[PDB]
DNA sequence: ATGCACAGGATGTATATATCTGACACGTGCCTGGAGACTAGGGAGTAATCCCCTTGGCGGTTAAAACG
DNA sequence: GTTTTAACCGCCAAGGGGATTACTCCCTAGTCTCCAGGCACGTGTCAGATATATACATCCTGTGCAT
């Protein structure tokens, strides 16, 4: 007769949204965007040397962008009558944005 | 006489002096008018004001004695002519405003 | 060396706004980050309008057709308002 | 001669006092059989009168249609084909 | 050398949680890593294009600030 | 004898292949140039206009509403529909920024 | 100078939305449009004025419409450079 | 009085490329102020590059630099490819 | 047996209180950048001219708008 | 498909202001001299972080009432 609790789904993932609409701090991962700059800032220039504060602020400004498009996005699924993104909703939102 | 800073002759706090060297060196035109500085530290003063008691009184409603990046975001987003002057700019740490939408919501 | 900014003077704001409020360094320098950009944006445009009418002289209504173009509404008044009143003060003085 | 209170509309006042969404049956019924000993066949509008707004009279929409000579006028005032 | 893979999906769950979003498909996890590449050469090619022109081998801050204003996305914070 | 009718959309795809070719300005000049006057009345009274003028806004104009015509017609096609809605319009608009 | 906004007929906002790909179109969007476009022109009319205003002028010319539609990020050729 | 364009010189390339193709006035005031506008850009980015160098001079590389910043990879390789070739061409003769 | 309405255990969140720290606020020397004084000459303000360009109206056609 | 209107064209006319030109003048760039406002630096607290230990507030499933 022993059951395990569990909440139902959508409920931890309106816990989230609250709980990460109130913070503010960094959700990447420091070491994983740093390598990732490093081996993109390769095909420009060799041997290029970084001050830490433009690693931060490239990575403040690439998660600034990252949820305003995610933002988009809910709103555009949103307006197809759902609840779940998908690609194709990114593509239009970044597509009136006049990114494509 | 005794120097006395033109700021305290427009009873400002910007500093007037150091506005017209900027303008001058800014190569924006050949001569800059006298009255010039004056009127740009009087603006960059009100405007300084009133952002910052937006964002004082966030703080407050915070229960915190000084302002963080957090309070002049939401004072920014908050104030609707603030934050369409400050449409394109991205404060650092700053947040978001807490929004969920309605459909979302559990029914 | 020495770097300038407005730290002391967005104190003093601050003070006279919320004599008791304290403020972060990130909070200052975020403060200086807007000072300078608005700053930017003003004189630009008053260096573009100077060019439009073919003048050389940079006055302070070049200024007030700028903050008119760039700020809506009711912080334009009010900072017309203030650029006035700081204006004649100054000239009375 | 201000009632200087909390005023509430008929249809307000049925909603934020006596909404029982479970027993609202039962104050039905129970109206019914208290009718019921006299008048069964009005006891259900007698009931309903009571949930309602108070309105200004209006000809059912089909009064006015059987003569195509009137109309009816911006507040609801009676119009014929001398309006002009 | 795949520092795109870097980017996990919890990460990629956070940032949509702090941008309201509750329900999230499996294929989007590899849109969001395309689309933030993109968005990174196009500042980083940039950030360098100013290193290179002040003649320097270390990219600085400022760089990427001048970089980003240039874009459109003015940040502040940082100078 | 019978009317011999298009059916409902076959017209709608032939002027819109005419009307994306042609560069024409789409708007009737007097009413655009009266309702510009009617705006601007309410900044300055007495203003003069050089014709170039209304015709730079009438083309800015027409300009910017294809643009969001475009956008709209695809944000309904997201929601599956053929038909355009405002509220695709609005969704375009704060998209854009605008909202 | 009132009720001009009504001088966009509903044709005139058809022929708009088929240049603009639009195929099947509600009766409900003209007034929409309307409001839009009488929002757009607000903002281009306002700092044109301006720019009327700051030269002590009293015609508006093409030029100022130029510079007006330049500093809101739309750039449009062919009306003077 | 007058006033000057970039009229002659566009005719020219018009017919360097294509020699047997008219113009229309509107079409060639259209060249006109697209010309005018990358000047502008050109000149902009020139200036906030040697104001945040702290130079007093505008040189052809800082005129290479904002090129690429504001050109699109093919057209910013060929143009400074050209840049190049006439600097060295000048410089020769 | 079905839709509603409580009871309650689980659970994650918010409050209360105690402690410690480094981050902010404050005190000090100095020096260089702003202030005060003086000049000249040119950019800007002022006055007179004109004529072009803006406005305004009136009549006729009809394409386009309106309507069912 | 049928009916109505006002956009549009042409043609004309009057005048307002924007462009032009000449003259003047006072305002700002330029120069020198002087001094204190702001900045780099050093100390000292206390706002807030941090840790722990309790009230809440929901979530959610298991009760009944009865239709
Ligand atoms: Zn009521």
């Amino acid at each position: 007769v022993k059951k395990p609790h569990r909440y139902r789904p959508g409920t931890v993932a309106l816990r989230e949204i609250r709980r990460y609409q109130k913070s503010t701090e960094l959700l990447i991962r420091k070491l994983p965007f740093q390598r990732l700059v490093r081996e993109i800032a390769q095909d420009f220039k060799t041997d290029l040397r970084f001050q830490s504060s433009a690693v931060m602020a490239l990575q403040e400004a690439s998660e600034a962008y990252l949820v305003a498009l995610f933002e988009d996005t809910n709103l555009c699924a949103i307006h197809a009558k759902r609840v779940t993104i998908m690609p194709k909703d990114i593509q239009l939102a970044r597509r009136i944005r006049g990114e494509r | 006489a005794k120097a006395k800073t033109r700021s305290s002759r427009a009873g400002l706090q910007f500093p007037v002096g150091r506005v017209h060297r900027l303008l001058r060196k800014g190569n924006y035109a050949e001569r800059v008018g006298a009255g010039a500085p004056v009127y740009l530290a009087a603006v960059l003063e009100y405007l300084t004001a009133e952002i910052l008691e937006l964002a004082g009184n966030a703080a407050r409603d915070n229960k915190k004695t000084r302002i963080i990046p957090r309070h002049l975001q939401l004072a920014v987003r908050n104030d609707e002519e603030l934050n369409k002057l400050l449409g394109r700019v991205t404060i650092a740490q700053g947040g978001v405003l807490p929004n969920i939408q309605s459909v979302l919501l559990p029914k | 060396t020495r770097k300038e900014s407005y730290a002391i003077y967005v104190y003093k704001v601050l003070k006279q706004v919320h004599p008791d409020t304290g403020i972060s360094s990130k909070a200052m320098s975020i403060m200086n980050s807007f000072v300078n950009d608005v700053f930017e944006r003003i004189a630009g445009e008053a260096s573009r309008l100077a060019h439009y009418n073919k003048r050389s002289t940079i006055t302070s209504r070049e200024i007030q057709t700028a903050v008119r173009l760039l700020l809506p509404g009711e912080l334009a008044k009010h900072a017309v308002s203030e650029g006035t009143k700081a204006v004649t003060k100054y000239t009375s003085a | 001669n201000l009632p200087k209170g909390d005023w509430h509309c008929n249809e307000c006042k049925f909603k934020i006092f006596i909404n029982n969404s479970m027993a609202t049956l039962k104050k039905i019924e129970s109206n019914f059989i208290k009718q019921n000993n006299n008048v069964k066949i009005f006891a259900k509008l007698l009931f309903n009168i009571d949930s309602h707004n108070p309105k200004q009279f209006q000809l059912p929409n089909y009064i006015k249609e059987t003569f195509p000579a009137v109309k009816t006028g911006s507040r609801g005032q009676y119009s014929d084909e001398n309006d002009k | 050398r795949d520092n795109i893979q870097g980017i996990t999906k919890p990460a990629i769950r956070r940032l949509a949680r702090r941008g309201g979003v509750k329900r999230i498909s499996g294929l989007i996890y590899e849109e969001t890593r395309g689309v933030l590449k993109v968005f990174l050469e196009n500042v980083i090619r940039d950030a360098v294009t100013y290193t290179e022109h002040a003649k320097r081998k270390t990219v600085t801050a400022m760089d990427v600030v001048y970089a980003l204003k240039r874009q459109g996305r003015t940040l502040y914070g940082f100078g």
